[PDB]
């Protein structure tokens, strides 16, 4: 979507496009996801995880992480338009809203019927998560997830709500500004036609407002900050090299 | 950079 | 507005503002079309409109134009980003697209029941005209006004319809080409949003093709060079100034 | 023109 003046039958064809670079990067199936709501931790299994050291759950998380960020970038490259930006912002844009792209789509894999969410194979509550030693984030990440699934996304309006996350003309330090902003335009067109067209334009108003998902991820990185002091040797050893270079 | 790597 | 990039609020105030304009310089009711259907010309009053002279017959129907485009004249000056155009652009759209917006309006003055349109105070058929001796211009009009009526359009679609057949930026002499294109793709887009609101973005194929208002315009300035070769002084004696200005 | 007169 680079190009001006895009017609409505343009405006349609991106609309399909951005939802099957969606499908074909979603990491897992949403059938997947809920058909796995039968697969809980055990409590012995919850004790297990709280009794893990702090390294070895950081561990965990961070290769989880670079694992939904992966999808996140090949989400990009086959997303209309993005190819086409010159590679300073498209770095730019991804290491902005890489991680802001992994916290909407982690909405999928929340139970608002239990509160838990699908990690390593099962699911579990906030307190899977008592050995990281960052629980307020924890808390804060739960709640937006729980935020999002209020919403009711539908699998496409993900996808479209997605791509304008990461196709943000607004991210400090892009070169070429114009042609992003021209492509963020056309993506907010195909979205709201997509959301007039099924009668949804009424979850414009309530989407996560200007500066959560940015606060979600600044303090991502501070609480990474604190453990990579209590445990500097571990990060550069074990950590996953694009983490480290996205967080640290 | 690690992320231009896996852009090209 | 010309302003690039508008976002869905001015969208959807746009479409409500060309709505405003059009409400305003209507000229005719069409509640009060609508109820006086019944009210058509008798056989006596059919012959003796036929019975007329022709420059008597072109002498009217050039009043009943000048009449209906003086109310376009106003339309263009209330639609928003019209006045903000150069003089010259605001000249050459009005002179190519005034005649066009007024065989559009006139759907509304048509009854497809019985092919009768609204002419001085009651309904007739095509026959009426017959002192023009341009009946195969005549024949093509009603033709066109039935393409039209087909569409059973809303005040709300006519509206935004002519709004985009004077907002028209491949009219030839345009000096200022790229502000028409963007205030003709945000009219686009107001009148997308509103049709696909309404469930009604089937129309968009249905629409007159391409030429088809061209020739009706065409051949209306030919018919009147042959009546004005028959009949110089009449014209200059009696016709209006801004018709003669428009088609002479 | 007229058109002018009528739009200024
Ligand atoms: C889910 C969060 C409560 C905890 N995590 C994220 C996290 C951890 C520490 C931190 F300082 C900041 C964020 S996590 O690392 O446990 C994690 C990471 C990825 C992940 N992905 C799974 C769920 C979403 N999907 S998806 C994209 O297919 O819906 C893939 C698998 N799940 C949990
Ligand atoms: C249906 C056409 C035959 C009506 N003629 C137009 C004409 C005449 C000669 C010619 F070479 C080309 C076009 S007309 O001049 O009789 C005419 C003009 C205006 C008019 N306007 C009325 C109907 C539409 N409305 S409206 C805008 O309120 O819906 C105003 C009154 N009606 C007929």
């Amino acid at each position: 979507g680079s190009a001006p003046y895009a017609s409505l039958t343009e405006i349609e064809h991106l609309v399909q496009s951005v939802c099957k670079s969606y499908r074909e990067t979603c990491q897992l199936r949403l059938e997947d996801l809920l058909r796995q709501r039968s697969n809980i931790f055990s409590r012995e299994e919850v004790t297990g995880y709280q009794r893990k050291s702090m390294w070895e759950m950081w561990e965990r998380c961070a290769h989880h992480l670079t694992e939904a960020i992966q999808y996140v970038v090949e989400f990009a490259k086959r997303l209309s338009g993005f190819m086409e930006l010159c590679q300073n912002d498209q770095i730019v844009l991804l290491k902005a809203g890489a991680m802001e792209v992994v916290l909407v789509r982690m909405c999928r894999a929340y139970n608002a019927d239990n509160r838990t969410v699908f990690f390593e194979g099962k699911y579990g509550g906030m307190e899977l998560f008592r050995a990281l030693g960052c629980s307020e984030l924890i808390s804060s990440i739960f709640d937006f997830s729980h935020s999002l699934s209020a919403l009711h996304f539908s699998e496409d309006e993900i996808a479209l709500y997605t791509a304008l996350v990461l196709i943000n003309a607004h991210r400090p330090g892009l070169q070429e500004k114009r042609k992003v902003e021209q492509l963020q335009y056309n993506l907010e067109l195909a979205f709201h036609h997509h959301l007039c067209k099924t009668h949804r334009q009424s979850i414009l108003a309530k989407l996560p407002p200007k500066g959560k998902l940015r606060s979600l991820c600044s303090q991502h990185v501070e609480r990474l900050q604190i453990f990579q002091h209590l445990h500097p040797i571990v990060v550069q050893a074990a950590f996953p090299p694009l983490y480290k270079e996205l967080f640290s | 950079s690690l992320l231009k790597k896996l852009l090209d």
